[PDB]
């Protein structure tokens, strides 16, 4: 069991609005960890516990090389720590910003690992229901590490569970299931894939206002239009994926799962093997 | 309580 003394805390990461994540080393070996701690004071009077349980049970089921690794939770008498992996580059939003757009290979790249996370977490029942940008982060060799746990939902084997009563999400990737039926499903996270393509490739994500309430009503509507030069292939992608029927995303389990997906003509130069040990393009 | 958040890989 580790505790607050096996580590020296470096410079702060981030800051969310019940945690801060720090640059810890291990006195023990000198590996680097990013710490995120919160205060149990406050979250026990903001009503996070649920969300801080299920971060820790979500994330101490997934063990594939894109997430974000938790090795460990300690406590002390004020504060929780989750150790995780540190993900030196940092959020994928930075490098949409910074260049603008990505050309097509790097977003067959990354679309790519993100098909292959989101293969691997809907295998195990897991939805994210959260995926954007922001909650992609980048190792030192610029792979993809999801992260953002705490609003994930496993769903119960023993029921054959398929649907999440949870309202949680962010309004510019929320899908029409969500708003409309009040429940999502893995083909959430798909729409949500759909989106995050879309911003690759635009520079933007696809439902845009200054405002939720009428981002979701472009949402429920499927009101948004591709900008020219669009890459064809992706357009036809991004075109399957942001379907209002759930049971209609390509991918889906009435779909018939990723191989159709994996399939797609976008992809077709990818190799689905071992991605993770593949260089990644320059992001340029 | 968080009597079941201590974890180790
Ligand atoms: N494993 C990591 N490696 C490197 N940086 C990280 C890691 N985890 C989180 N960060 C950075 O720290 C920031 C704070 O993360 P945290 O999960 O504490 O809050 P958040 O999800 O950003 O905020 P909120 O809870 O308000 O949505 C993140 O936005 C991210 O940029």
């Amino acid at each position: 069991k580790k505790r607050p003394e096996d580590f020296k805390f470096g410079k702060i990461l981030g800051e969310g609005s019940f945690s801060t994540v720090v640059l810890a080393r291990e006195l023990a070996t000198s590996r680097e960890y990013a710490i995120k701690i919160l205060e149990k004071r406050h979250i026990i009077k903001e009503n996070k516990v649920p969300y801080v349980t299920r971060e820790r049970d979500v994330m101490s089921r997934l063990d594939h090389p894109f997430f974000v690794k938790l090795y460990f939770t300690f406590q002390d008498d004020e504060k929780l720590y989750f150790g995780l992996s540190y993900a030196k580059n940092g959020e994928l939003l930075k490098y949409i910003r910074k260049i603008g757009s990505f050309d097509e290979t790097c977003t067959r790249f990354y679309t790519a690992e993100i098909v292959s996370a989101l293969e691997y977490l809907h295998g195990k029942g897991i939805i994210h229901r959260d995926l954007k940008p922001e909650n992609i982060l980048l190792n030192e060799d610029m792979h993809i590490q999801i992260t953002d746990f705490g609003t994930a939902k496993v769903l119960s084997p023993e029921s054959k569970q398929a649907r999440a009563n949870s309202f949680v999400g962010t309004a510019q990737y929320v899908s029409p299931e969500l708003l409309t039926e009040k429940s999502a499903c893995k083909s959430s996270d798909l729409w949500a894939l759909g989106c995050i393509i879309y911003q690759l490739v635009a520079g933007l994500p696809p439902f845009r206002a200054g405002n939720e309430g009428l981002i979701f009503a472009k949402i429920i509507k499927l009101e948004y239009d591709f900008p020219e030069k669009f890459f064809p292939k992706a357009r036809d992608l991004v075109e399957k994926l942001l379907v209002l029927d759930a049971t209609k995303r390509l991918g889906c389990e009435e779909m018939e799962g990723y191989g159709p997906l994996k399939a797609h003509p976008f992809f077709e130069s990818v190799t689905w093997e071992n991605l993770h040990q593949q260089t990644p393009p320059k992001l340029t | 309580m968080f009597r079941d958040f201590d974890y180790i890989a």
